[PDB]
C-alpha cells in the first residue's frame, strides 16, 4: 500500500524482492502508481495499491 | 506451415516457419525451375532421388 | 533383512517418533555434558533449557545442536536459531528437508 | 499435543487447496506460517512438498490442489 | 495432388525416432507414449469453446528425484559445469542433494538454483551406506546419478570431434606453441 | 481571466459545531467498549499462492522443455510472422483457453512457438490479450484473489531508474506529449518502498527464469553428447540405492519407539518413574 | 518523442518480451502506412526506365 494525501497518483520505484545478501532484488524501475486499481511491477510481480 | 531447422558450422541453430506455397522445386542441375504438379525428386520407394533445391519467395 | 522405506520425508510423517528421537538424543547429550543437573530431570516435550528467568545458556544449546546434528544427520545453523527447549528442537528438525 | 500438530497440518492443507482452487493457481510456500530459519523468503530454496517416484505413483498429487475435489474433499 | 496420389501407393514411411530413443525406457516420471484420437468435429464453433480433445496425464515437477541405480537420463540438457569429477568425502547415512542442472554455486550439491532456471533437472537426493571418498559427477551426464562413470571423457572426445571444438582446441594449442616458440627463439 | 482566489475566506465544516452531551459521552464510551473495534491492517501473508499461475509440469500438454525451446529463437523484426498456429492446437496445448483468445493470439506476430507460449502464460496468469499497450499501463490482467473478489491488475509502463525518462501521461498513447515544469506538483515526494525481510514472500512471479538467460548463454555454445553415445546401465555404486539408507539399529529403534510406553531405559536414575525400570550399571 | 522501450525497459520475464514484441509489431505496422507493399515497390523500382527509342 502506497499512500497519497488526496493526490491522484504518486511516483513509485520498485527494486523487487529485497534480500539480505544484496539489499535490492532488481534494478530500480520507476512508474506512476495511479488511483483506481491494483498495479504490479512486471519485472518482479510486486502488486502495488 | 512447415518448420525448417538448420545449423551453421559453428553450432548455431536456426528455426524458420515458412508457408507451404513458398516452396518452388528446382531441377536436378538447379539451373532452372522445376515444374510443379509434375516432378520426380523422390524415387519409387519414396526417398530423395537427388539433392533437391527449393526456392522460397520470402 | 529389514529393507529401508522408499518413501522419503518419513521424519515429517511421524511427529511422535521424531519427538521421541529428539527427546532421547537431547537427554543423552545433556546427561553426558551436565550430569550434575540433568541426570535426575525427566526430559519431556515441554522441557526447556533456560534459567528460571528465561535466560538461555549458549553452551548447553550448542551441545544440543551437536546432538541433533549427529542424531538426524543435519546441519543446524547455530546463528539463526538457538535450541532452548524441545519444542524449538522439534521445529528445527521438522523444518529441515533432509533429516534421517 | 500431537493432535494439535496434525490438525494444524490438515487445516492448512485444506486451506491451501481451497485457496488454490478459488484462485486457479497453486500454493506458493507449503509452509503453514512464515518464519525466517530457511531464508526461503529471499533465497531460492522453496519449501514445496511434492514427492513421487514414477508416473504411476498414487502420492504424486499430494500437496497440490489437484488432490482435492471441487467440494474441497481430501481424496481424489 | 493427383501426381502425388499416383505414386503414394508405393511410398514407405520411416520412423521418427533418431539419436534420441524413448524417454520412458530410460527415465521414470515419463508415461509411455499414448495415441490420442480427436473426437468428432464440433457442429458449431463458438467464440468461448474450450478444447474437446481427450485429456493428457499431467506429471508435476518433482521436488527431487531418487538415485536411479546406474540408469539416469537427464530430464533436460544440463550445463556441463566441468569435465572432471569431484572427489568428495561423503558421510555415512547423511542425505546429500546432488545438483542435476549444473548451475549451482555450491559445488556439486543442489543449493537452490534449480528453482531459478527453466529446466526439468531436479536434485538427486541420495544416501551412501558407508562414509568415504566418492567421485561425484560434475558433468551432470553420468548414468550413475551422483557418481562418475567416466562419461566426461566421452563428452570431451565428442567436443573435440565437433568442428568448432576442434578449432578451439587447436587454437589454444597453437597459442601455447607460440609461447613455446618464443621461449625457444629467445636467444636469436 | 478568473479573479483572485483565497480559499481561507470560505468556511469549512470538518468539526461539528455543537458539543456532546455528558450522558451521550458516557453512553458512547460504554457502547464502544462493549463491542469489538474495527480491525487494523495486518501485513502477514496467510496462504500465499503463485502469482504466475500453476508451476510448469514435468510432463503434460505444456512442459518446461517448451519454454526453453521458446527461449532459443527470440527475435523482434519489423514484420509479422504470418505463419499462424492452428487455434484448435493452441486450445489443445492450453486446455482452458477459449477459441477467441487462441484466434487473436494467432493474429499477432509471434512465431508459433511463441504463440503457444503466450497462450499458456495469458491463460495461467489471467492476462487480457485484447489490451493495447500504451504508456499508462502495458498490460491488464483479471484475477480472482483468495477472497474471490475478481480484481484487476494493471501492469504499468516503467522506466529504468530515470524519472526524467518516464512518460508521465494520462492518455492511451505511446508518445510523450505532456511536459511538466513542476514534476512534483503538490510537493508530495515519490517513494521507493523498502520491504521487510520477515514480511517477504517466496518468489513466484516466474521465479524459474532468474538464471535462465545466464544458462541459455552458456548452452548456446555447448555441444551435448547424443543419447546414442552416452553410456547407460553402468554398474550401480556399491553403497548407494534408490531407497535412502537406514541402519538396522535405527530401524529397530523406530520399531521400538512405535510403542506407546517407550522410555529411554538407559538412564542411571528412574527419571520417568517407570514401574519396570532396572538400573543398567 | 516516443520512447524506444515502449514502456518496457527490461525484459526480466519472457512475458515482457512478448508484450514488447506485440506492441513493436503493431507500432511498425502503423508506421509503415502509406508506404507501398513489397510487390508494388519492387514493380515501381524495376520498371523505372521508360526511355526507349524504338517501339513495336
Ligand atoms: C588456428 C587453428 C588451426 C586449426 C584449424 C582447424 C579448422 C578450423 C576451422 C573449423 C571450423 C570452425 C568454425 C568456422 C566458422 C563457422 C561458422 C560459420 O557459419 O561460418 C560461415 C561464416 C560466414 O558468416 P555467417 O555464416 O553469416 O555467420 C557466421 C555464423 O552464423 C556465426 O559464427 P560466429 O559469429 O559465432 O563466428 C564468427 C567467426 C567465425 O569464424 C571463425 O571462427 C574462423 C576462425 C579462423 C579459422 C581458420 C582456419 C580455417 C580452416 C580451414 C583451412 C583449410 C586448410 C587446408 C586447405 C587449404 C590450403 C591448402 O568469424 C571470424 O572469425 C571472422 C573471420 C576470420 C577470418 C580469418 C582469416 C584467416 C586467413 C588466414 C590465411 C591468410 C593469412 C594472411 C592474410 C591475413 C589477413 C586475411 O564464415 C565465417 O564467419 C568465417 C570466415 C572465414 C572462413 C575461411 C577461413 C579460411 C582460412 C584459410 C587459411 C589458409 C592458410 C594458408 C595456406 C596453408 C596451406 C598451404
Ligand atoms: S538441482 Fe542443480 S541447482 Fe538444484
Ligand atoms: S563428471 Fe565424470 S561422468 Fe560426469
Ligand atoms: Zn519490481
Amino acid at each position: 500500500v502506497v499512500f497519497t494525501s488526496e493526490t491522484p497518483f504518486r511516483y513509485v520505484g520498485c527494486t523487487g524482492q529485497m534480500n539480505e545478501d544484496d539489499y535490492e532484488g532488481h534494478e530500480l524501475l520507476f512508474f506512476l502508481l495511479r488511483e483506481g486499481s491494483l498495479q504490479r511491477c512486471m519485472g518482479c510481480g510486486q502488486v502495488f495499491k | 506451415v512447415a518448420k525448417i531447422e538448420t545449423q551453421s558450422l559453428a553450432g548455431d541453430r536456426f528455426t524458420s516457419w515458412v508457408e507451404t506455397y513458398q516452396f518452388h522445386p528446382l531441377t536436378q542441375d538447379q539451373k532452372n525451375f522445376d515444374n510443379q504438379d509434375n516432378a520426380e525428386f523422390l524415387e519409387d520407394e519414396g526417398q530423395l532421388k537427388y539433392e533437391l533445391g527449393v526456392q522460397l519467395d520470402n | 533383512y529389514n529393507f529401508p522405506e522408499y518413501r522419503t520425508g518419513g521424519v515429517q510423517a511421524n511427529p511422535g517418533i521424531t519427538a521421541k528421537r529428539i527427546i532421547k538424543c537431547i537427554g543423552e547429550r545433556l546427561r553426558k555434558y551436565d550430569p550434575a543437573r540433568w541426570e535426575n530431570v525427566p526430559i519431556t516435550f515441554k522441557t526447556h533449557f533456560r534459567d528460571e528467568n528465561g535466560y538461555s545458556d549458549v553452551a548447553t544449546s550448542i551441545q544440543i545442536h551437536d546432538a541433533l546434528e549427529r542424531e538426524f544427520g543435519i546441519d543446524i545453523k547455530d546463528r539463526l536459531a538457538l535450541v532452548t527447549d524441545v519444542e524449538t528442537a522439534f521445529y528445527i528438525v521438522m523444518s529441515h528437508h533432509d533429516p534421517l | 499435543d500431537i493432535n494439535k500438530y496434525m490438525e494444524s497440518q490438515l487445516v492448512n492443507d485444506t486451506l491451501r487447496a481451497f485457496v488454490s482452487k478459488v484462485g486457479k493457481t497453486e500454493p506458493a510456500t507449503w509452509k503453514n506460517y512464515s518464519t525466517i530459519y530457511h531464508k526461503d523468503n529471499y533465497e531460492a530454496e522453496r519449501v514445496r512438498h511434492v514427492a513421487f517416484v514414477d508416473h504411476k505413483d498414487p502420492h504424486m498429487y499430494h500437496g497440490l490442489p489437484q488432490d482435492y475435489d471441487d467440494n474441497i474433499k481430501p481424496k481424489h | 495432388m493427383s501426381a502425388i496420389l499416383k505414386r503414394a501407393a508405393k511410398y514407405k514411411r520411416v520412423s521418427s525416432i533418431l539419436c534420441e530413443g524413448e524417454a520412458h525406457l530410460r527415465d521414470p516420471f515419463t508415461p509411455p507414449p499414448v495415441i490420442l484420437k480427436p473426437p468428432a468435429p464440433r457442429k458449431d464453433k463458438k467464440p468461448d469453446d474450450i478444447t474437446d480433445f481427450p485429456a493428457q496425464k499431467l506429471i508435476p515437477l518433482p521436488e527431487s528425484i531418487p538415485y536411479q541405480e546406474g540408469k539416469y537420463r537427464p530430464a533436460s540438457i544440463p550445463m556441463v559445469a566441468g569435465f572432471f569429477p569431484y572427489n568428495c568425502y561423503l558421510q555415512q547415512g547423511k542425505v546429500y542433494s546432488w545438483c542435476s542442472c549444473g548451475i549451482s554455486q555450491s559445488g556439486p550439491w543442489c543449493d537452490g538454483l534449480c528453482n531459478s532456471v527453466v529446466t526439468r533437472c531436479r536434485p538427486v537426493v541420495f544416501n551412501v551406506s558407508q562414509s568415504g571418498y566418492y567421485k561425484i559427477c560434475n558433468c551432470k551426464f553420468s548414468a550413475n546419478a551422483p557418481f562418475c562413470n567416466n562419461t566426461h571423457r566421452k563428452m570431451v572426445r565428442y567436443h573435440h570431434q565437433t568442428h568448432r571444438g576442434f578449432y578451439e582446441i587447436w587454437g589454444a594449442a597453437l597459442f601455447v606453441l607460440g609461447w613455446v616458440y618464443m621461449g625457444f627463439n629467445y636467444y636469436t | 481571466r478568473a479573479g483572485p482566489y483565497n480559499p481561507n475566506r470560505y468556511k469549512d465544516y470538518y468539526i461539528p459545531r455543537t458539543l456532546p452531551k455528558n450522558e451521550e459521552i458516557v453512553e458512547f464510551v460504554q457502547s464502544q467498549h462493549s463491542v469489538p473495534a474495527s480491525p487494523i491492517r495486518n501485513q502477514r501473508h496467510i496462504n500465499p499462492v503463485r502469482e504466475s499461475g500453476p508451476l510448469p509440469s514435468y510432463d503434460g500438454t505444456y512442459t518446461m522443455e517448451d519454454i526453453r525451446a521458446v527461449f532459443y529463437n527470440t527475435t523482434v523484426g519489423r514484420d509479422y510472422c504470418y505463419c499462424q498456429m492452428d487455434p484448435e492446437e493452441i486450445m489443445r496445448r492450453v486446455p482452458g483457453i477459449t477459441r477467441k483468445e487462441a484466434e487473436f493470439i494467432t493474429k499477432l506476430g509471434l512465431s508459433p512457438q511463441e504463440q503457444v507460449d503466450f497462450a499458456y502464460i495469458a491463460y495461467n496468469i489471467g492476462l487480457d490479450i485484447f489490451y493495447f499497450t500504451n504508456q499508462m499501463f502495458v498490460a491488464r490482467q483479471v484475477v480472482t484473489n483468495s477472497k474471490g473478489e475478481k480484481v484487476e491488475v494493471l501492469w504499468n509502463a516503467q522506466c529504468y531508474e530515470d524519472i526524467a525518462q518516464l512518460n508521465v501521461g494520462f492518455a492511451p498513447v505511446l508518445e510523450s506529449v505532456d511536459y511538466h515544469w513542476e514534476i512534483f506538483l503538490w510537493a508530495d515526494p515519490p517513494i521507493k518502498p523498502n520491504n521487510d525481510f520477515d514480511l517477504n514472500v517466496p518468489c513466484t512471479w516466474f521465479e524459474y527464469e532468474q538464471e535462465w538467460w545466464m544458462e541459455s548463454c552458456i548452452q548456446e555454445d555447448q555441444f551435448n553428447l547424443p543419447e546414442d553415445e552416452r553410456p547407460y546401465n553402468t554398474p550401480r555404486n556399491p553403497h548407494c540405492r534408490k531407497e535412502l539408507w537406514r541402519s538396522q539399529d535405527a530401524l529397530q529403534e523406530e520399531e521400538l519407539m512405535v510403542n506407546e510406553n517407550w522410555y529411554p531405559k538407559n538412564t542411571q536414575y528412574n527419571i520417568y518413574n517407570q514401574p519396570d525400570f532396572i538400573k543398567p550399571k | 518523442s516516443t520512447s524506444t522501450t515502449l514502456g518496457l525497459p527490461r525484459w526480466y520475464k519472457r512475458i515482457s518480451y512478448y508484450i514488447f514484441k506485440i506492441r513493436y509489431l503493431q507500432h511498425t505496422k502503423s508506421k509503415m502506412n502509406g508506404i507501398p507493399g513489397s510487390t508494388v515497390r519492387l514493380m515501381l523500382i524495376n520498371r523505372h526506365f521508360v526511355e526507349y527509342e524504338v517501339y513495336e
